[PDB]
DNA sequence: CCGCCCTGGAGAATCCCGGTGCCGAGGCCGCTCAATTGGTCGTAGACAGCTCTAGCACCGCTTAAACGCACGTACGCGCTGTCCCCCGCGTTTTAACCGCCAAGGGGATTACTCCCTAGTCTCCAGGCACGTGTCAGATATATACATCCTGTGGCG
DNA sequence: GCCACAGGATGTATATATCTGACACGTGCCTGGAGACTAGGGAGTAATCCCCTTGGCGGTTAAAACGCGGGGGACAGCGCGTACGTGCGTTTAAGCGGTGCTAGAGCTGTCTACGACCAATTGAGCGGCCTCGGCACCGGGATTCTCCAGGGCGG
């Protein structure tokens, strides 16, 4: 039938991230009795925004680490090295994701 | 003349091996029967996951890990280089646990 | 035939060609990051309906991300977001 | 198929402690360091597999899967990465 | 004339006299009591909903209210409120 | 419309606290879409068994204190002297609760 | 009256804090102890006040609430008794 | 003379203000603390009452559990007087710095 | 004067590069389910008017507490030394791991069917709000009780 | 050159009286919980497919256990000099009480737009399957870290 051209929500607002799955997840999770036009919008884009920072950091140490793919300990130095994502990712772990060269100066020899 | 390195330059390439490196330092075997021997306890003729027991691991060496790094604390504000069962004490009890 | 499963995985790839054009991502690392994306969607939808519960509301509305972001992400990070999210809402409802 | 372990604790051994207390960043370590150190995670483990086991009875289901482990670390405050 | 703010106030009182029959409460204690109870109701329906929710059921039932209660309560504090909740929802449906 | 005469469902169950209220608390709380009949039931027994063991134990402590009168200090005193009471509200602070009275024996005198 | 004020960290004076010590134990106090704890609750005030006054301005209100400050703890998960419900 | 050894003083007071339950920090001087504090957020805020004991409640509760992880350090390093350090080693292993 | 101190090779571990090879990242395709279009409706929410509680501001006073300074004693910190416990390493024993195989218990799915919960209307009674009058509690005070600190008796 | 404590000196639990204010009780009233009923879909149940978990078996070798030497450091002892606790005289501003003002919290009544809902379309991404190179590994070589056996001039 004639209607309007589908045009998905995520290109509408300029973004990656699903607005529609956000907008069900919103709406199927419980949360409230009412899901705002806007409050799937602004939560896609915040999550891509996040994806794109932590990803932006973990390319950064794959590239420091002379390899063209983000492993697990990528992830874990971005996220430990960044300080606003390491209190942000506080009490989580990262699975293979190992700690951070960290050795005590009175542990160093001297 | 036979070699033999000082005290503290292998345990410091330990360290620093272990810490750029990123596996489980505990043997799966050992590690899997332990966690069902405790799970027996709870509930008996219990089945588990790889992936249930991997993630188990993981988390118990990723604790086991951040306990260290605080007795490791602990024993440094103590003077000393030796972390210690009254070290592993009260960097447990600081965090609440003890 | 069995059910599929919903995972953000394109999406972050497509973000990470958009960022890194020259970088790849693998399996386990983007299991990770699929979790990441997950918790931080559970963490701002929790924030924002405790919001929307504590001021009588029955609505989740950009107001309520906006404050939810802003409590839970730190400094620049939650400055960022907010104006992230202020100009993806203003080109939606632009459009 | 009926079996009982015991004494399991003793498979966590000395130089695996060792490199755990490497990866921490310890230099010298004490004598007594390694039953303190076995208890700690027999307590550990226990709350988690515990949280785990209930979550695992409330599905009807017989074995302990990843997400049930992983509900049991986010119940701890502890969220895991990379399963599921 | 005002909204009437409800509180477990009576309840509270009832079940202090049930105890000992010869002790009073005072009002920041009666308050405090109040902020316990329903800090209380606040952890067993959040967990009782996470139960829900990761089940793939769409109901509060008692076995997700048990769970909940057995997660959250140490040892013998969940072993009695298990006990005296069955208690009282088979006499509830004896009638 | 003279109906049956009601009954209360704390009644029924042998509750002192409202089953009718902690239902609509739960129906009203967006904890899910549907709350079972027993799940009022079970969770007001809970939450009186709760109070119950709390108020004996602050009794207690009033009765020691040579007081009638439960307040915030009682209530502390209980809560920090009951193990798993302690444990339940560990990340709790009682408002003018006070701590309890204890001094290191390192710190005493010799 | 429009009025600013500043400085009154000082406010919590030395006596203040060996109070505060006396009630969590300590025997003896050392003397650069008061400007950290000043430090510390500088801080803790900081991060408490910065989540209450963002859920009032959430609620359109220029009066800050006991209730907000017991919603800004319990986002700290330091969860306070007896003001409210 | 009656002078007090140094310490039966402090353990007198450690006595009393663990039996005592009212707010060690004077009320007018925490007030201006937190208005000041807020000036920073939004200008022109209101404070309740009730807002401002709640936050004294909260910050002394806060101040004397850290001043025990203080003492337990203290101790562990054996020592009865609590220092900078032991604050801030307390305050690393909880994790706030 | 003598231990104490300053140094370049030897051996081992780390780094560095090149060839091999694989399996896991990555593109690609039909296809079903979930997102998108488009009207409806009734309610959640926006807003203007209004009431009065409650927060802010100020004056005076009364004094409790904060401030400041002298003194000295207990304590943190540094130095030496003893020995003992942990580290480094070589040798032998142990079982972790890897590969493959089998089988069966249990996860996950699929009809279906009925009973259990949402939703409504009504009623009445349990519970909130509001007076209020007294009894538990704070306080002022004289205790006698409980606890700390130094000289005086005492000698080897 | 120390050991016990008697008694002074001071903090403090006890018993008595005297307000006093808020706590418990009663009572009118109102809105929300219970009774009774219908409707529909959520979950219980039963049968089935298959997958992945456990157990077994064998070979290899990586790791753990174990013993031995020795020296690095933990801990005790001792000393000393700064620094914090104790206490008393000054001061200041906190608490309280009282009055005044008004700003904003709370409520109420209309009204609007907006989001849930539902019918219908369609394309987006999950699943599954080829396909090639990025990274682990083995082989070989250069560099570097660390430690020990010679040269040296010091107050």
């Amino acid at each position: 039938k004639t209607r309007a051209k589908a045009k998905t929500r995520s290109s509408r607002a300029g973004l990656q991230f699903p607005v529609g799955r956000v907008h069900r997840l919103l709406r199927k999770g419980n949360y409230a009795e009412r899901v705002g036009a806007g409050a799937p919008v602004y939560l896609a884009a915040v999550l891509e925004y996040l994806t794109a920072e932590i990803l932006e950091l973990a390319g950064n140490a794959a590239r420091d680490n002379k390899k063209t793919r983000i492993i697990p300990r990528h992830l874990q130095l971005a996220v430990r090295n960044d300080e606003e994502l390491n209190k942000l990712l506080g009490r989580v772990t990262i699975a293979q994701g190992g700690v951070l060269p960290n050795i005590q100066s009175v542990l160093l020899p001297k | 003349k036979p070699h033999r390195y000082r005290p503290g330059t292998v345990a410091l390439r330990e360290i620093r091996r272990y810490q750029k490196s990123t596996e489980l330092l505990i043997r799966k075997l050992p590690f899997q029967r332990l966690v069902r021997e405790i799970a027996q306890d709870f509930k008996t003729d219990l089945r588990f996951q790889s992936s249930a027991v991997m993630a188990l691991q993981e988390a118990s060496e990723a604790y086991l890990v951040a306990l260290f790094e605080d007795t490791n604390l602990c024993a440094i504000h103590a003077k000393r280089v030796t972390i210690m069962p009254k070290d592993i004490q009260l960097a447990r009890r600081i965090r609440g646990e003890r | 035939r069995k059910t599929r499963k919903e995972s953000y995985a394109i999406y972050v790839y497509k973000v990470l060609k958009q960022v890194h054009p020259d970088t790849g991502i693998s399996s386990k690392a983007m299991s990770i990051m699929n979790s990441f994306v997950n918790d931080v969607f559970e963490r701002i939808a929790g924030e924002a309906s405790r919001l929307a519960h504590y001021n009588k509301r029955s609505t989740i509305t950009s107001r309520e991300i906006q404050t939810a972001v802003r409590l839970l992400l730190p400094g620049e990070l939650a400055k960022h977001a907010v104006s992230e999210g202020t100009k993806a809402v203003t080109k939606y409802t632009s459009a | 198929h009926r079996k009982v372990l015991r004494d399991n604790i003793q498979g966590i051994t000395k130089p695996a402690i060792r490199r755990l207390a490497r990866r921490g960043g310890v230099k010298r370590i004490s004598g007594l360091i390694y039953e303190e150190t076995r208890g700690v995670l027999k307590v550990f483990l226990e709350n988690v597999i515990r949280d785990a086991v209930t979550y695992t009875e409330h599905a009807k289901r017989k074995t302990v899967t990843a997400m049930d482990v992983v509900y049991a670390l986010k119940r701890q405050g502890r969220t895991l990465y990379g399963f599921g």
